[PDB]
RNA sequence: GGAUAGUGGCCUACCAUGGUUUCAACGGGUAACGGGGAAUAAGGGUUCGAUUCCGGAGAGGGAGCCUGAGAAACGGCUACCA
RNA sequence: GCGGUAAUUCCAGCUCCAAUAGCGUAUAUUAAAGUUGUUGCAGUUAAAAAGCUCGUAGUUGAACUUUGGGCCCGGUUGGCCGGUCGGAUUUCCAACGGGGCCUUUCCUUCUGGCUAACCUUGAGUCCUUGUGGCUCUUGGCGAACCAGGACUUUUACUUUGAAAAAAUUAGAGUGUUCAAAGCAGGCGUAUUGCUCGAAUAUAUUAGCAUGGAAUAAUAGAAUAGGACG
RNA sequence: AGGGGAUCGAAGAUGAUCAGAUACCGUCGUAGUCUUAACCAUAAACUAUGCCGACUAGGGAUCGGGUGGUGUUUUUUUAAUGACCCACUCGGCACCUUACGAGAAAUCAAAGUCUUUGGGUUCUGGGGGGAGUAUGGUCGCAAGGCUGAAACUUAAAGGAAUUG
């Protein structure tokens, strides 16, 4: 019968049995060790909101070549420092240092996205308006 | 088969149809049940006699000419051992591993043999002691053995 | 060692079918084996079958025709709540309009449909078609 | 469990209200009550018989039995007049249609009426609550010794 | 092969088999009835000696154990039942 | 294989192996039919009448075909031992 | 025996050595109030339920208590900590 | 995967596609996933058989003990007629179930309370030449269950049922103008009221109550300390 | 820790070879190699293939047991034996041919009787890398053994077969 016992009063063997082999299931174990809460930038949050420290071109990845314009964050309900790309042409020059933006995934489940070495975010507003809005023009920067 | 090997051997007697019989042997019920007695009597065991009754004697199977297997003849006549044969001649065969294995402590080989013979003394007695025969907290034990046997 | 003596009998006979043979001898019957091949023989699934006695526990020859794809046992006696034989049956039968399942009751070994009309229920045995 | 000098406490045994007036000379000194606890339960003659006191006998004590009636098999008899018994059961796990071997352990009250073995098949019955644990009241022994003088010597 | 008789098998390849795999499964072995003219009555004797059989009144020989059927001492006869 | 009123429906009722009783399906170009023609008074084959017999590609790829077609030939009547039903 | 509205190691005194556990005790975690239920539609399942109903717990944290049929109450009091 | 000069992926224009008062992104979870596998995975070489045997817990574990035969009773579909002023039941009929008998056959058991049932029959007869048919007390059924005494091997499974909150869900009725809903509403003499509702189903594991006796456990009599009286 | 220490020989030193040559080749030769007492517990410890049971297919060898024969060879006077020959039967180590059947294939009498999916049972795996790493526990004189993660990274890594 290869394996799995299959009397009528084996359950006890059979969930045990589960139970343990569920933790080679990635995402299993992922929710039970909390890992969302424990490691991870944002809490397990959507998204969570930073400020940024530096503005950084990275180097793109292969067989690419591209400058990727980033920003070094840090999240206000953690101080965890994070680097999150800008995307849109331009929109580089719509943040700035010590600014208040807020940050997103990326849609990798954790996972850095394209060429971008590490950037495991990106930028979603900056100053509380949304980039999208900056970068085709139906908002303006607020004053300071 | 073969529990504490793994030769698989298909090795034993096949039973006769007939239960009763062989019409060609006379004697009586009486005749051999003094036979089992008599050499019971000199202290053969129950499979000694079965094949002593066998040969020189036309017993084809005590069971079939009396309504009694040998060992429940024996035991009626208060012919009984204090254990049954099987779990005696185990018994007596790891006693003679162990000397043997006191004498040449360097055989592995015994050791390993003398194991599996005590497993199968510790097996067979669990359920000797839960069928009444051996009584609740009987014990095999070497310290203790070779007196048991001899 | 032997764990169910229904097993053994019901592979035996499906490995004469798929052989393309007539005939099985299989060891060493029982009380189970029998109603289990009476089940099926009037269905028709098998034909006329013996009960040859050795002073132990028995042997059949069964004689089969070849209307027969497979029977099977299954292997723990699941219990059946009178509802749950929908789900047995559309597990593991061709179709609805024919096969069956064979169980155990306590009105006895028979199949699914005459459990369905006696209306009792009980363990499952296996299944033939 | 009890056994013997019925006396040996600090303070009197006795029934309550169960008055001899030892004016009235008797020739079966004390004056004894009992009763049948009910649901078919023979009141054991050991009860009647006796001179144990016990008020958590169901047929000499002061308890009632009312609730639950339940069987166990005798897995302790260690706490004087008290014993507990193990209760097997099988617990159906749905998703694979399965049983897994389960058990609980009973902490129940044993009158001096009845003289238990490890071992036995015994019927209980349920209590007002006799102590931290003990919410039951052995009613029945349905075993005996289970082969007790067929432990004896040789031919 | 492919279809034949398993309840009524011939006689002749039935006896090849062993013991077990019979139809009806029975001994091979079989009792006889020996003699020494030195005595005038018949001790019986398995077929299969294990025990080396001596005679009832004298003692002499009458077969030697084997892995098998015994071997008959010498001058000898044996019925057959 | 009929329909609620009585009608035959679902095209092509297939053969049936002579030995084994076991449909032969289209696909199936190992099968095969053997025509045995009847006889008469002082010998004449008489053309235009058979007793047929249709072997599965299965048993003729096992290497029964042949003693399987003795005892069905013979228990037709023509074929007067050369099959024995014991072995 | 005391205490309770009352059963009970509830508590005390005297006495005993007991009780649970691989059929997982005990311990740890829980970004855990439990239930009716919710999401996902072959079936089997997987996941979720703070939250309109039921039950339980609480009133910044602990403890204590008066009144009263009923509260160890906090839109009652008393004390300590914050 | 596109972009290093004619870019079908960028930035625009035109045009086009999908969904549309909504559509995109992020995070979680579910289906796809038979990649958690009881149903239902895989492990020679792709991830994966412990170097080897012993072995406790655990899971599992050959076959056999009332089978077969005879009769009775009454049910629910369905056939061929319909008698009748769409539905009706008797005779003919198969089929499928239920109950109870007798075959060597505890049905726990006495001690009466009880009787509904015929071995009865006491009269004979409505009426088809009579076992087609039931009223009807005077010798002759126990179990149908009252209640008292005296006792009872333990279970698993399965059947039916009770005890059961509502909202949710499944679902019937009702034209909220449709619908999500709601539990309303529908009728006249709309001048003095009439009237159907406000179902049903699930509700399991446990406990309780009832039927079944296959399957699977358990206990029994061997120093007889057996069973009956 | 004693003994033994012929041989071969981790280390080390040498002669060569090399651009270099810490090597491959030659020389010397410590430990070791053998044994007793005690550790260690690991190997591609491999059939890279759990165990018990059943069933499904042909063939010629062979190892062990047995059975049958007015068999051969052994001479003596026939035997008795022994070795041999032939047939059958168990139980082995394997090969051969088949493929009903299985498989991604290579192949496989099991790796078959599996979407027509349930005989009993133990164990291990769940993309690659991180890494058998960290950490805790435990065993060991030690070398190390058993148990054994995560963060992060990543679109492959991999198997068999085909043609180049
Ligand atoms: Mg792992
Ligand atoms: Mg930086
Ligand atoms: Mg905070
Ligand atoms: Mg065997
Ligand atoms: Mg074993
Ligand atoms: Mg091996
Ligand atoms: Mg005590
Ligand atoms: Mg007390
Ligand atoms: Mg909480
Ligand atoms: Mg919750
Ligand atoms: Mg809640
Ligand atoms: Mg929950
Ligand atoms: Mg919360
Ligand atoms: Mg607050
Ligand atoms: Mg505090
Ligand atoms: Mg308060
Ligand atoms: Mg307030
Ligand atoms: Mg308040
Ligand atoms: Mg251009
Ligand atoms: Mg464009
Ligand atoms: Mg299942
Ligand atoms: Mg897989
Ligand atoms: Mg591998
Ligand atoms: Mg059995
Ligand atoms: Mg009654
Ligand atoms: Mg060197
Ligand atoms: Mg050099
Ligand atoms: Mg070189
Ligand atoms: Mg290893
Ligand atoms: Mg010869
Ligand atoms: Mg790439
Ligand atoms: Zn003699």
């Amino acid at each position: 019968g290869k394996g799995k016992p299959r009397g009528l009063n084996s359950a006890r063997k059979l969930r045990v049995h589960r139970r343990n082999n569920r933790w080679a299931e990635n995402n299993y174990k992922k929710r039970l060790l909390g890992t969302a809460f424990k490691s991870s930038p944002f809490g397990g949050s959507s998204h969570a909101k930073g400020i940024v420290l530096e503005k950084l071109g990275i180097e793109s990845k292969q067989p690419n070549s591209a400058i990727r314009k980033c920003v070094r964050v840090q999240l206000i309900k953690n101080g965890k420092k994070v680097t999150a790309f800008v995307p849109n042409d331009g929109c580089l020059n719509f943040v700035d240092e010590n600014d208040e933006v807020l940050l997103a995934g990326f849609g990798r489940k954790g996972k850095a996205k394209g060429d971008i070495p590490g950037v495991r975010f990106k930028v979603v507003k900056v100053s509380g308006v949304s980039l999208l809005a900056l970068w085709k023009e139906k908002k303006e920067k607020p004053r300071s | 088969g073969r529990m504490h090997s793994a030769g698989k051997g298909i090795s034993s007697s096949a039973i006769p149809y007939s239960r009763n019989a062989p019409a060609w042997f006379k004697l009586s019920s009486e005749s051999v049940i003094e036979q089992i007695v008599k050499y019971a009597r000199k202290g053969l065991t129950p499979s000694q006699i079965g094949v002593l009754l066998r040969d020189a004697h036309g017993v084809t199977q005590a069971r079939v000419i009396t309504g009694n297997k040998i060992m429940r003849i024996l035991k009626s006549n208060g012919l009984a051992p204090e254990i049954p044969e099987d779990l005696y001649y185990l018994i007596k065969k790891a006693v003679s591993v162990r000397k043997h294995l006191e004498r040449n402590r360097k055989d592995k080989d015994a050791k390993f043999r003398l194991i599996l013979i005590e497993s199968r003394i510790h097996r067979l007695a669990r359920y000797y002691r839960t069928v009444a025969v051996l009584p609740p907290n009987w014990k095999y034990e070497s310290a203790t053995a070779s007196a048991l046997v001899n | 060692t032997r764990s169910s003596v229904l097993a053994d009998a019901l592979n035996a006979i499906n490995n004469a079918e798929k052989t393309g043979k007539r005939q099985v001898l299989i060891r060493p019957s029982s009380k189970v084996i029998i109603k289990f091949l009476q089940v099926m023989q009037k269905h028709g699934y098998i034909g006329e079958f013996e009960y040859i006695d050795d002073h132990r526990s028995g042997k059949i020859v069964v004689q089969l025709n070849g209307r027969l794809n497979k029977c099977g046992v299954i292997s723990p006696r699941f219990n059946v709540k009178i509802g749950d034989i929908e789900k047995w049956t559309a597990n593991l039968l061709p179709a609805r309009q024919f096969g069956y399942v064979i169980l155990t009751t306590s009105a006895g070994i028979m199949d699914h449909e005459e459990a369905r009309r006696k209306h009792v229920s009980g363990k499952i045995l296996g299944f033939v078609y | 469990s009890t056994e013997l000098t019925v006396q040996s406490e600090r303070a009197f045994q006795k029934q309550p209200h169960i008055f001899n007036n030892p004016k009235v000379k008797t020739s079966k000194r004390t004056k004894r009550w009992y009763k049948n606890a009910g649901l078919g339960f023979k009141t054991p003659k050991t009860a009647i018989e006796g001179s144990y006191i016990d008020k958590k006998c169901p047929f000499t004590g002061l308890v009632s039995i009312r609730g639950k009636i339940l069987t166990g098999t005798v897995v302790s008899t260690k706490m004087h007049r008290t014993i507990v018994i193990r209760r097997a059961y099988l617990h159906y796990i749905p998703k694979y249609n399965r049983y897994e071997k389960r058990h609980k352990n009973v902490p129940v009250h044993v009158s001096p009426a009845f003289r238990v073995q490890v071992g036995d098949i015994v019927t209980v019955g349920q209590c007002r609550p006799i102590s931290k644990t003990v919410r039951f009241n052995v009613v029945k022994v349905s075993a005996a010794a289970g082969k007790a003088n067929k432990q004896f010597a040789k031919f | 092969v492919l279809v034949q008789d398993l309840l009524h098998p011939t006689a002749a390849s039935e006896a090849r088999k062993h013991k077990l795999k019979t139809l009806v499964q029975g001994p091979r072995s079989y009792f006889l009835d020996v003699k020494c003219p030195g005595c005038l009555n018949i001790t019986t004797v398995f077929s299969h000696a294990q025990t080396a059989v001596t005679c009832e009144s004298c003692s002499t020989i009458l077969c030697t154990p084997t892995g098998g059927k015994a071997k008959l001492s010498e001058g000898t006869s044996f019925r057959r039942k | 294989m009929e329909n609620d009123k009585g009608q035959l429906v679902e095209l092509y009722v297939p053969r049936k192996c002579s030995a084994t009783n076991r449909i032969i399906k289209a696909d199936d170009h190992a099968s095969v039919q053997i025509n045995v023609a009847k006889v008469d008074e002082e010998g004449r084959a008489i053309p235009g009448e058979y007793v047929t017999y249709a072997l599965s590609g299965y048993v003729r790829s096992r290497g029964e075909s042949d003693d399987s077609l003795n005892r069905l030939a013979q228990n037709d009547g023509l074929l007067k031992n050369v099959w024995s039903y014991s072995r």
